[PDB]
């Protein structure tokens, strides 16, 4: 339970899968529900239960609420810290679009990566987590824009 | 069944790749938490 970025991995039958990425801060295990669908984790610390989850904004966290508070100031480059499956832990930059919505803006990055680098961490300069990645849109020509979804 | 191992620490790195564009899009997003293109 040390700070930073950790991979969510699933035994199964031969060798393990990575279904997703989250981040450790404060004590607490955040990742996007879709990767987990909010059942319980096994760590080095032993077994770590959901404690506060979102279905609609796609999130879960376990040991305690969620802790990451930075959100992008509309206006800055951001870096994605991409863990993908089978890859080394890899940082992307690049300037967020906007998911325009009834309610308001949404940050959105226009990265594409395989589905287990759901949940890895979209950092603003000060190194800050301002959202994870993985819940998005699939626009026309194939390619994929994510938000940059934050715990409210 | 499901685990977690450690990946790395988290920092913006100053040689990044600068990639993607900047796309707006009007989308919905329903109780289920999934987005669609409007
Ligand atoms: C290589 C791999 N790449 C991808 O999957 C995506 N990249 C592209 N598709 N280019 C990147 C995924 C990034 C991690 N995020 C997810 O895995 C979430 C999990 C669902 C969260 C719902 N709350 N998925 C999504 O956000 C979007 C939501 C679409 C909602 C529309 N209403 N779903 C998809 O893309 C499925 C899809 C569609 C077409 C073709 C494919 C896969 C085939 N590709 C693949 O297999």
């Amino acid at each position: 339970t040390t700070d930073g970025v950790y991979r969510v991995m699933t035994r199964r039958l031969l060798g393990s899968t990575q279904v997703g990425v989250g981040v450790m801060q404060e004590g607490v295990f955040h990742t996007m529900w879709h990767v987990t669908k909010g059942a319980a984790l096994r760590s080095g610390e032993g077994r770590l239960d959901p404690y506060w989850g979102d279905v609609k904004q796609d999130l879960v966290s376990y040991c305690g609420p969620w802790k990451l508070d930075a959100a992008w100031d509309g206006l800055s480059e951001v870096q994605l810290l991409a863990v993908p499956p089978g890859e080394r832990a890899k940082n992307i930059q690049t300037l967020p679009g906007i998911f325009k919505t009834k309610d308001g803006d949404i940050g959105a990055v226009a990265l594409d990566y395989p589905a287990g680098t759901s949940g890895s961490p979209i950092l603003d300069k000060c190194g800050r987590v301002i959202g994870l990645y993985g819940n998005g849109v699939v626009i026309k020509n194939g390619s994929y824009v994510s938000a940059i979804t934050q715990g409210k | 069944d499901m685990y977690i191992e450690r990946a790395g620490d988290i920092t913006w790195e100053k040689d990044a790749e600068v990639t993607g564009n900047s796309p707006r899009l009007d989308v919905a997003l329903d109780e289920s938490g999934d987005f669609s293109l409007v």
